[PDB]
């Protein structure tokens, strides 16, 4: 019943920032943390961080601390991926997950280049 | 961080056989009874799946040929009779501490 | 009757 529907890959510059979307349906977001995951190029997974939609309280893994920012639209049930200062290292497939951890997007490719 | 050690890194097996793939935690991953290790299945351009939760039950969704089991620091997936369309990257994933991690993965060749 | 929002992560 659940969907993630993230929105479309972006080409950003180095130094700029960019805001990624994850709307979701079939579950109200007040209700779970949605998270967010990292994946490089032929890399593994790392996790983000997390936030509790129904307060906007985030948890960040601490390497992202300074370049991740999350929030979140109760109403229109949508979370966002802010990333910041943008360098190559931050290009990367970008997923969002809700249902403890068991439902994903389809992700969101962020390519860094200039 | 709780650091996961996936092995093997690459595994060739015949269908029809048995996969088996460990991961082992730097801490544990219980808390009071529950083992909070993930399974997730991964194909080439497509999002991770996830296979198995809780250390050993299984997704909806997810046939039986996928069991997890093991507590504390080791965890096991095995996956029996193997098929083509196992053919995939898998990935164990802690969710008992933060920051959650992953390990580096294990990629499933038929042989 | 296990559930993956209740265990796919630990919540307090």
């Amino acid at each position: 019943q659940v969907q993630l529907q993230q929105s479309g890959d972006e080409l950003v510059k180095p130094g700029a920032s960019v805001k990624l979307s994850c709307t979701v349906s079939g579950f109200n977001i007040k209700d779970d943390f949605i998270h967010w995951m990292k994946q490089r190029p032929e890399q593994g997974l790392e996790w983000i961080g997390r936030i509790d939609p129904a307060n906007g309280y985030t948890k960040y893994a601490p390497k992202f601390q300074d370049k991740a920012t999350m929030t979140a639209d109760t109403s229109s049930n949508t979370a966002y991926l802010q990333l910041s200062s943008l360098a190559s290292e931050d290009a990367a497939v970008y997923y969002c997950a809700t249902y403890g951890v068991a439902y994903w997007g389809q992700g969101t490719l962020v390519t860094v280049s200039a | 961080d709780i650091v996961l050690t996936q092995s093997p890194a690459s595994l060739a097996v015949s269908l029809g056989q048995r996969a088996t793939i460990s991961c082992k935690a730097s801490q544990s991953v219980d808390h009071d009874g529950d083992s909070y290790m993930n399974w997730f299945q991964q194909k080439p351009g497509q999002s991770p799946k996830l296979l198995i939760y809780a250390a050993s039950n299984l997704e909806s969704g997810i046939p039986a040929r996928f069991s997890g089991s093991g507590s504390g620091t080791d965890f096991t997936l095995n996956i029996h009779p193997v098929e083509e369309e196992d053919a995939a990257t898998y990935y164990c994933q802690q969710t008992n501490e933060d920051p959650y991690t992953f390990g580096g993965g294990t990629k499933l060749e038929i042989k | 009757i296990n559930n993956a929002y209740n265990m796919s992560i630990r919540r307090s």
